[PDB]
């Protein structure tokens, strides 16, 4: 009850296709200390 | 044969010769509170130097009865008498003698060596754990950790 | 080598002798050796030490 | 005048500071990110289950 | 490690709290030795002992055998999952699919998933695997060898007779809990067990739970362990389910007290470490997977990390 | 040790919000949300739908819950004549990327929702202003309603 | 459980034959007025030599008084009692027992076993710290703080 | 080497012995040993030091 092993005990975890499928790449670097907390994209 | 407050007082009056069973004069009841209340303050200060012994204290707002139980050991008694003997001998106006003041100190003797701990000194924690303990497959193995806590 | 000392010197001062190699303690308490009456004969000094 | 350093995990970015406020022997750290979203139309999505 | 996150319009912290290292243990402890030990007379080694090497050969095997039948006693009774009902055996090939399903929605990522078997679920697997339409060398495999694949339903199947077996024990009665129980997380990090006390049993039955038994709580659910989400199997909700350690009985009253393993950690105060939807309150029902006094060899499904094996090398005598 | 477990926290509370807001905003809505997915065509629907209103560039996905996905496999493996879909739906369980037109996706974390209560046969009181010059900024819009419950908090939830 | 400051008086007129029942004495008022003021002077001189434990004085505008409380806790209660009949003894001319000097001289070093503190030796300041506890990164320091306080950059 | 003292024999004056390597004071003060009567039995001096 006092000696430890080091290896921590494997947990538990979620998995990520919501961020691989949405649109990252219209806006990246866009709201910069120029534009503010907000920027606008145009209409067909 | 549970230990009552009041039988330690009825003990140190007993040594001395104060007031016994056949005494014929016997002291009031007051001085019977009055020993009470003192042992209770004489335990109070020895929770400080010597370790605590099991004492039972009056918590609360009451105050202490001699028929209370003290919680104390049958070993302790002689040593928790004389030392209240020697405590109050002067509320009489007396003088103890070297034959009581000897017994006292064998007896409160035998209770420290009763209670007796000695604590071991651990590494600073700096120390370098040796090559020879395989010193990579725990924690605290590079260095000793010291002290806990 | 270790000090000696008795049981009514150090009582209630262990903790103070236990880390004296990790602290930088100014001084070090330790009681004197009484009788039976309350005279004083010895010092404040441990007895001795181990040889 | 903060200790700080970038770890990288799938393309997010995540600041990492270190100080020492308190007297109390008490270190702390944080971990900081800031998102940014956006609803183009919102005729091009929703919500579906099955049906009987 | 488990941690929560803050949510702050411009990072502003002072006035809230931080996460702590509260930190969890889990021990494992030694056995008892598996000893074989033989004696014989100087005469008969002298004149009737000849081929004592062939003679003495299975005695490794043996202390094999006891070894393998007793861990698995220990990974049945320490297990805390549950699918299905004793009632029915595996027939379909979804009975084998659900455990990788469940496993997979409750988290688990590293190492591999396992499934054991008896021979006749094998048999019967088997059997359904012949009826398939389309691949030929696959159900001619099936027909000749009645075998199965590696991958079973995107877990790896086996199928040994190793396998032990357990009784179900007595019982009855609408059983409801009684006292609320302590499932704080700094109260059972040390050992994942509880004890609860339940109420409504038979006046009085010896061996009420055995150990193995499993008890469902109906209105708590499981929650995924990462989001803390609850979990749903399209239209039903999974409900937390848990272990019986060592034998219970119950008194006059319908009173039993037992232990189980696998805890429903509901913490207020740290919501780090919750893995379930809500806390078990006083007066809610529960009830026992299986029949009164069924018994059968049952079946077994874990993943990598969940149990461990070790032999301590023993030192000569003088 | 504590590097490894933070990151993971905020991904995932990350992702969560996502899913939250995506599906906060999203206007299309399919089938009766009680019933769960089973058959063929309740994931062929969708790329029908989408196919139907006229949205063609980009790429279209379907993100489903790891229960439904088994609900398809043991669906395909009933196949009469394909040997390798009804090899791996037996052995692996793994459903094609391309699932009736659409890419189907396979999470186990994903965000539920509460419907919230609600009573009485609702309908319009006032006519809103749908003209584009009110919503040609937002594509949203304010309505109000009649025939409601008499008083209850959390009559319309979020989603 | 309250310990007032008339029970510290009457303790010592107790431990004492001044006024007890074991005597056959009543009390005078006067004794106890003048215990009261010597117990008040004694404990306003402890605040330097002994320290601070407790005590709780009067305003200025009142007077103390016997049954007021006193605030000390219930484990001194001896050893001021001691010190205050060895202070006053001189007042009726009477000279203590040896006894009553040893009591009074082993509840004193009870007493002064509980507040006890020893100081440790901080570095001078102008000592160095090795390259082991990597000054550049793990700690800004590379010199030994002595008094400064940790920096605020606000005070300067 | 550790300087050893009694309680009451430093009692008050422990700042000036904590800080006598960082100061440079021209003495440093200390009481005598007294017993139970108020005689003096020991000089001024620390009882001993550890080895």
């Amino acid at each position: 009850s006092q000696i430890v092993l080091k290896k921590f005990l494997p947990g538990f975890m979620s998995d990520l296709v919501l961020a691989k499928t949405v649109d990252r790449q219209l806006l990246a670097g866009e709201i910069n200390s120029s534009t503010g907390d907000s920027v606008s994209f145009k209409r067909p | 044969t549970v230990l009552t407050k009041g039988e330690i007082v009825l003990f140190a009056l007993r040594k001395f010769a104060i007031a016994s069973n056949a005494s014929l004069t016997d002291v009031e009841p007051q001085s019977i509170e009055d020993g009470v209340n003192d042992l209770e303050d004489m335990m109070s200060e020895w929770m400080i130097n010597p370790g605590d012994i099991g004492y039972a204290f009056a918590t609360g707002d009451e105050q202490p009865l001699p028929d209370d139980e003290s919680g104390l050991p049958r070993k302790y008694k002689h040593a928790v008498g004389y030392q209240l003997l020697l405590r109050m001998l002067s509320d009489y106006s007396l003088e103890p003698t070297p034959q009581v003041l000897s017994n006292a100190q064998r007896s409160y003797d035998a209770l420290m060596t009763d209670t007796l701990v000695v604590p071991s000194m651990r590494r600073r924690g700096d120390f370098p754990v040796g090559q020879g303990n395989k010193y990579d497959v725990f924690t605290s193995d590079r260095y000793y950790p010291g002290d806990l806590p | 080598q270790i000090p000696i000392v008795g049981m009514e010197q150090i009582r209630g001062l262990e903790k103070h002798w236990e880390a004296r190699n990790k602290k930088r303690p100014a001084f070090l308490p330790l009681r004197e050796v009484r009788d039976k009456s309350g005279n004083i004969i010895a010092g404040a000094t441990p007895a001795g030490y181990t040889q | 005048s903060i200790d700080s350093a970038v770890a990288t995990y799938e393309g997010f970015s995540i600041r990492v500071h270190k100080y020492a406020d308190g007297d109390a022997n008490v270190q702390k750290m944080r971990f900081d990110l800031l998102p940014a979203y956006v609803c183009f139309n919102p005729h091009m999505g929703g919500q579906f289950f099955g049906n009987p | 490690h488990q941690f929560s996150s803050l949510r702050t319009p411009t990072g502003d912290i002072s006035g809230q709290n931080k996460n702590n290292l509260i930190s969890g243990k889990a021990t494992g402890r030694v056995g008892n030795y598996i000893t074989v030990a033989v004696e014989y007379q100087q005469l008969e080694e002298a004149i009737k002992l000849n081929q004592l090497e062939e003679i003495l050969a299975p005695v490794r095997q043996r202390i094999v055998t006891d070894l393998e039948t007793e861990l698995a006693h220990f990974m049945m009774n320490n297990g805390a999952l549950s699918l299905g009902s004793p009632n029915t055996p595996i027939t379909k090939w979804s009975d084998v699919a659900q455990t990788a399903s469940f496993l997979k929605d409750l988290g688990v990522n590293e190492g591999e998933n396992y499934a054991v078997m008896d021979p006749w679920s094998a048999q019967r697997l088997a059997d359904a695997q012949t009826g398939l339409h389309a691949s030929d060398q696959l159900v001619r495999t099936a027909w000749e060898n009645a075998q199965i694949p590696t991958n079973f339903g995107g877990i790896r199947a086996l199928m040994s007779n190793g396998l032990a077996s357990r009784t179900q024990g007595a019982f009855g009665g609408t059983l409801t809990v009684k006292t609320q129980p302590t499932v704080t997380y700094n109260a059972v990090k040390d050992s994942y067990q509880f004890t609860v006390t339940l109420t409504g049993a038979t006046a009085s039955v010896t061996g009420f739970l055995k150990a193995g038994d499993q008890v469902k709580f109906t209105n708590t659910y499981w929650l995924q362990q990462q989001t803390k989400q609850a979990l749903y199997n399209g239209a039903t909700p999974i409900s937390f389910t848990a272990t019986v350690t060592a034998d219970a009985n119950s008194d006059s009253g319908g009173d039993v007290t037992v232990t189980l393993s696998g805890v429903p950690i509901y913490d207020t105060t740290n919501p780090q470490y919750n893995s379930v939807s809500r806390q078990v309150e006083a007066g809610d029902a529960v009830s026992v997977v299986g029949t009164a006094s069924q018994t059968m060899k049952p079946n077994l499904f874990y993943n990598k990390f969940f149990c461990g094996l070790g032999s301590i090398p023993l030192p000569k005598l003088h």
